[PDB]
RNA sequence: AAAAAAAAAAAA
């Protein structure tokens, strides 16, 4: 348990990818804004990511 | 008031007046309607302000 | 040569005064009960008299009047077509 | 191919329409009764004479 | 003359909102010297 | 001043502050901002800075949807932007 | 001859005046308070004139207006003793 | 409407300043009471 | 012990008196047979078993149709639609 | 392994029992009508709705005598006294009123709830009310004095129903935190707990001449027989919240589900003989279809629920009905029925 | 009268103050407090009876979180729609938001009947007031467009 | 009784996802404005 | 042809409420010259 | 035919 504790923490401390949050609860809050809402807001994603249409 | 159509506002002034301050009006009236986080836009009836 | 004598529109409150001659005010009493029949007279109630005045000055409602009143009231809201206004009873006043 | 104003328009169907033939449907907005009217009436004594109940 | 005052007992009745009513015609009554109050108070059935 | 033209670090601290408060309070986003008022916050994020609109060339079936529509609804324009799919500036332009 | 009287909606309106002037922000300055009463006063009497002097519940609508106007100001200073306020200290013209 | 203004090379000073405030700005969470009370945590880890 | 501080107040209870029903029971049948009696007395009852002056005006008959509400009266489940709210916010916002 | 009996009489044949059949539906409340309680000479019944008004009905017509205000928030219990000219309110603002029905005043106050009010019952030979809430406490209070006599304890959740009755268990608590309690009325002791249900209980009811009840949660209504509460039977196939629960004289449980279904069942072999779904008054949402409330009639020939569209639904048996319209589909299965 | 009230106030300083453990009235302060709490506790409770046995019951508070977001669109005219939401859950939530809207509603009108009867002297009842009927006539407004 | 048999397919039918809300950050959090427009409906409307 | 938003606002009177607009003061000024101007020359044209 | 405390002035 504690290994699998430490393993995941190491894990959660790598900055791979674009930063919004501002806190590490906002980090982990972010990571599941992200888990459920991908499916759901790729195209809003897309559109915030060109600079153009919807 | 509020039953007024814009387009047949629009053609009755531009029928007693010049068109540029026909569309003037006209514009003028159609307008986002803001109060607080509520807000539309007016389409349909007269801004008695 | 026209019952509306006079006229005003105050922005969006207008006041008409109309006068009849006896024919003319059977004909359109006689026009409207044949549009809107009603043979037990339910007009009464509904019918606006100013409860402000004394006793005397209220003086009588009758059927002629009442019918008079509502045949004029009926006969100026079928000029106006409701899609861009119309006149409702709640904020009308007839007296004749 | 009728205009339906805004103020008359119907959102929704009747409750004849919903609920069917066979089902009454009421709307009761005002009371029967005062509200100094009892639901059970007291039982009422109206004397409206002396008179001894035993012969004296 | 002399009594008391209070509030009204029945705030109900009031001549303003009833309308023109048969029974209580104005020019129906022959009237005379007028009832002062205290004859409704010295027979209240007959008078009220 | 309060107003002028609006430059890219005043949008960019507009976007900053969109995304730590929200479009429901322009008065903090107002705050961070110096020489703008909310209500152009507000304006400056509704008509350009939103990426919800459409900010290439027109299409040519975006011009035949914006005639008809000027012509059915003339010099409505707050009308006429969100059927045509883009600002009412835009489609006035 | 028109008999003129001030209608009951115009009363009430007059009624709401000074309960917006006793739910005001500054209504708890005598003077503010006081000078609020007058613009109302002298806006309705110049405007009604004598409608307004022929109508009883206007009367005594002005006279429970300016009867709230003074209680509020007795409530100002935490008394409502009618000996402690004479007409003296309302009524006085604010040169005095 | 107008899409922007290009920056500059040396940036004048009140972008800066208001870049240095929105960057003090964005990074705030706590309110009074929770900035009180973890100064006083640690004063009172201090004084023991 | 108990920790109250209730002054006594209506302290005898009232019962039902002869005339006033309650404590008088009877074989549910009987309830049937009364039910039933009076629903069928009250759906008999409801169903009854035991120059002219107008003519240069532009519009005309522009108010027929308007006479015929109230034919019955309709409930709706949607407060911000019913016929009670759209008085009251035609009535208070002018 | 523990027997079962193999005598196949453990299961009883149902009797037959016409379907039930929409009659009424009557407007006029403006909020969920969560009360009803028919007097006891059938001429009028009572309902409570989240308009936080009582309006008293009469049960022929339908048709509203009076209306009654005085709670401020949901009115969640009513009760007509047979020996009183009482009735009794409860509501989620923590008031217990009892209602003079001589004068149609509140003359009485049962206060003690810490919070909002769910149920309320009279008990049917003494002169006590019973009371149940969200303080997880089951209230006593004695009529007369307004003394609360009894704090019932144990609970772990709201108490959401109760009934009382003229023998021990006299009372019966089911609560939120899925547990039935069954208490002696004279010491204020819990005589037993029931841990079946997996879901908070919500629903009570009491046979009116066997010496049994029955409780109801989500997906489940147990049937149990006094005074040891062993577990009699299963009501099973009625997978809905389950908030109310109606025997008739002649042997008939109601069940009304949340979600707007119900659920008719026989009483002594625990067999649906009718699963309907109720509709919704026009303008309302699919979401506001659920039964809320439900009685009969002292008749038992009539069901009066209260619905969460504002709506009360009166319900006859089908008169037109014989055993071989609606033919009972029911056979004595031979399954092992894991428990 | 006045010797309960010094029986009180010995009672007060030779056995103490019973402060905690009595129910409160619901006064009209409390009112609308009250009104949040019984609908939190009721909403909670449905979602513990439709919960499936065997799912993760910690993050159910998530839910009243949505009902406030749900009641806050209401108050906006904004369309309420979170995708991936259970329809059953939706549909507690749609539920009790009309509850809530017509309690609201009530006490507008209730309110607004008050003020225009004279019967309120309260500055901060009747500005409430002005901003519930500004929401409903905003709606009104809106859905006429 | 013995517990009902869960599928992943109602372990995944009975997930809520997280609240986006656009009025309150209680804890000041930096959300992505992906995730702010998500529950708003105004994007689900048929301009017709 | 295409304007600022519109801040709308209720009045209170006790008995009624009615909308209060609020428009940009530099439109404020260009629709007080057109106001005056349309009047003006209404007047001059019997248009009334 | 003759009506007169609190909010609200903040934990060695």
């Amino acid at each position: 348990s504690l290994k699998r504790r430490r393993e995941k923490l190491a894990k959660s401390g790598e900055e791979h990818g674009d930063v919004t949050y501002i806190n590490e609860k906002n980090k982990q809050f972010n990571a599941k804004l992200a888990r459920f809402y991908n499916k759901y807001t790729a195209e809003i994603r897309d559109s915030f990511e060109r600079g153009t249409m919807v | 008031y509020e039953k007024i159509e814009l387009t047949l506002l629009n053609s009755l002034l531009r029928l007693i007046m010049d068109h540029n301050l026909a569309d003037y009006i006209t514009a003028k009236n159609n307008v986002t309607l803001t109060y607080k986080d509520m807000s539309h836009v007016n389409s349909y009836g007269m801004i008695r302000g | 040569r026209h019952p509306i004598r006079l006229y005003t529109r105050y922005i969006d409150k207008i006041w008409v005064f109309l006068r009849f001659t006896a024919e003319e005010s059977r004909d359109l009493i006689q026009r409207f009960l044949t549009e809107q029949p009603d043979p037990n007279f339910e007009n009464v109630i509904g019918f606006k008299s100013k409860k402000c005045w004394p006793r005397d000055s209220r003086m009588r409602l009758m059927r002629h009047d009442v019918n008079l009143g509502r045949a004029v009231f009926w006969d100026l809201k079928n000029r106006l077509p409701r899609s861009v206004t119309t006149i409702e009873w709640d904020d009308t006043f007839v007296s004749v | 191919n009728a205009v339906i104003l805004h103020e008359d328009k119907q959102y929704y169907p009747t409750a004849a329409q919903v609920f069917g033939e066979g089902v009454e449907t009421l709307v009761q907005e005002e009371d029967a009764q005062p509200l100094t009217q009892p639901i059970i009436a007291p039982v009422e004594q109206k004397k409206f004479s002396i008179q001894e109940a035993d012969l004296p | 003359p002399g009594g008391p005052r209070f509030e009204p007992l029945y705030k109900d009745i009031d001549p303003n909102d009833e309308d023109f009513g048969e029974f209580n015609a104005m020019d129906r009554i022959i009237f005379r010297n007028p009832i002062r109050t205290e004859t409704r108070v010295a027979y209240p059935y007959l008078y009220n | 001043v309060k107003g002028g033209v609006w430059t890219n670090i005043e949008d960019e601290i507009l976007k900053a502050a969109v995304s730590k408060y929200g479009l429901n309070q322009w008065a903090r986003v107002s705050s961070l901002l110096a020489r703008k008022t909310p209500k152009q916050c507000k304006a400056r994020w509704n008509e350009w800075l939103d990426p919800s609109i459409k900010k290439i060339e027109w299409s040519r079936e975006e011009d035949e949807k914006l005639l008809h529509l000027a012509k059915l609804m003339p010099t409505q324009w707050r009308t006429i932007a969100p059927i045509v799919g883009r600002t009412a500036n835009q489609c006035l332009e | 001859h028109a008999f003129l009287q001030v209608t009951e909606e115009d009363i009430q309106k007059f009624n709401n005046r000074i309960r917006q002037i006793l739910m005001s922000s500054g209504s708890t300055t005598f003077t503010k308070i006081a000078n609020k009463w007058n613009t109302a006063l002298i806006a309705l009497f110049t405007y009604y004139r004598e409608a307004a002097v022929s109508t009883v519940n206007l009367l005594d609508t002005i006279v429970k207006c300016e009867t709230k106007i003074q209680t509020r100001v007795k409530i100002g200073l935490n008394s409502k003793m009618p000996s402690r306020f004479p007409p003296a200290v309302f009524y006085t013209p604010k040169e005095l | 409407t107008k899409p922007a203004r290009p920056d500059t090379i040396d940036l004048d000073e009140d972008e800066k300043e208001m870049l240095s405030e929105a960057r003090a700005r964005l990074a705030n969470t706590q309110g009074k009471k929770a900035k009180r009370k973890a100064r006083e945590r640690q004063q009172e880890e201090s004084r023991r | 012990a108990y920790h109250q501080r209730l002054l006594p107040a209506y302290t005898t209870l009232k019962f039902r008196q002869p005339g006033q029903g309650g404590a008088a029971d009877k074989s549910t049948r009987d309830l049937r047979a009364e039910l039933e009696a009076a629903e069928a007395a009250h759906y008999a009852k409801l169903k009854g078993a035991p120059r002219r002056w107008d003519e240069d005006v532009v519009f005309k008959n522009q108010a027929r149709g308007t006479e015929d509400k109230g034919k019955r009266k309709e409930f709706v489940n949607d407060l911000l639609r019913s016929d009670f709210h759209k008085r009251f916010m035609s009535k208070y916002v002018r | 392994l523990v027997r079962r009996s193999e005598s196949l009489l453990a299961q009883p044949r149902p009797d037959w029992h016409p379907p039930w059949k929409l009659m009424r539906v009557i407007s006029g409340h403006l909020g969920w009508v969560r009360a009803l309680a028919v007097e006891p000479n059938n001429q009028w019944f009572a309902s409570g709705a989240g308009d936080r008004t009582i309006k008293i009905w009469d049960l022929a017509s339908g048709q509203l005598r009076l209306t009654l205000t005085g709670h401020i928030s949901t009115v969640r219990g009513l009760a007509v006294s047979p020996r009183h000219p009482y009735m009794f309110s409860c509501g989620e603002d923590k008031m217990v009123k009892c209602w003079d029905l001589e004068t149609n005043k509140v003359i009485r106050h049962y206060h003690g709830h810490l919070s909002g009010v769910y149920t309320l019952k009279l008990h049917p030979t003494l002169d006590v009310l019973v009371t149940g809430g969200r303080d997880g406490v089951a209230r006593v209070w004695d009529m007369r004095t307004r003394s609360n006599v009894h704090v019932l304890s144990g609970h772990t959740g709201t108490v959401a129903d109760l009934v009382c009755q003229e023998a021990d268990p006299q009372v019966i608590t089911g609560s939120l935190d899925s547990t039935v309690r069954m208490w002696d009325l004279a010491a204020g002791k819990t005589m037993g707990v029931l841990t079946h249900h997996k879901k908070g209980v919500r629903a009570l009811v009491t046979h009116p001449t066997e010496f049994t009840f029955a409780t109801a949660s989500t997906g489940s209504i147990k049937q149990w027989k006094c005074p040891e509460g062993a577990f009699m039977q299963n009501f099973e196939g009625h997978n809905a919240i389950i908030n109310t629960l109606a025997v008739n004289d002649q042997n008939v449980l109601f069940s009304g589900g949340d979600n707007g279904s119900m659920s008719f069942w026989d009483w002594k072999s625990g067999y649906r003989f009718q699963s309907l779904d109720t509709t919704a008054q026009p303008g309302s949402l699919d979401a506001e279809l659920g039964i809320m409330s439900s009685t009969f009639d002292m008749s038992g020939a009539r069901l009066i629920t209260g619905e969460a569209d504002k709506t009360i639904k009166i319900w006859k048996e089908d008169t037109t009905a014989t055993p071989e319209t609606h033919p009972i589909e029911w056979k004595p299965s031979l399954v092992r029925r894991k428990y | 009268l006045l010797e309960r009230w010094l029986g009180n106030l010995l009672s007060r300083q030779f056995e103490g103050r019973h402060s905690k453990g009595v129910a409160k009235t619901v006064t009209k302060q409390r009112v609308e407090s009250h009104f949040d709490l019984e609908l939190r506790a009721s909403v909670m409770a449905d979602l513990m009876d439709m919960m499936p046995e065997g799912i993760k019951q910690s993050k159910v508070n998530t839910v009243l979180q949505h009902l406030s977001e749900a009641w806050r669109c209401w108050k906006s005219n904004i369309p309420w729609k979170v995708p991936g939401l259970p329809a059953p859950i939706e549909n507690i939530i749609l539920r009790y938001v009309k509850a809530k809207a017509d309690w609201w509603i009530s006490v507008a009108h209730y309110n607004r009947e008050r003020i225009r009867r004279g019967a309120t002297v309260d500055k901060t009842v009747a500005k409430k007031n002005v901003g519930r009927l500004t929401r409903l006539w905003l709606k009104a407004e809106q859905e006429r467009q | 009784s013995p517990p009902r048999k869960l599928t992943a397919e109602d372990q995944e039918a009975w997930r809520i996802p997280p609240p986006v809300s656009m009025w309150k950050n209680p804890k000041g959090f930096t959300i992505p404005l992906d995730k702010r427009l998500a529950a708003d409906g105004r994007q689900l409307q048929e301009v017709q | 042809r295409a304007f600022k938003e519109v801040g709308i606002d209720m009045n209170d009177n006790y008995s009624t409420i009615n909308p209060v607009y609020d428009v940009e003061p530099i439109e404020k000024i260009s629709d007080a010259y057109l106001d005056q101007y349309l009047w003006y020359q209404a007047d001059q044209r019997h248009l009334f």
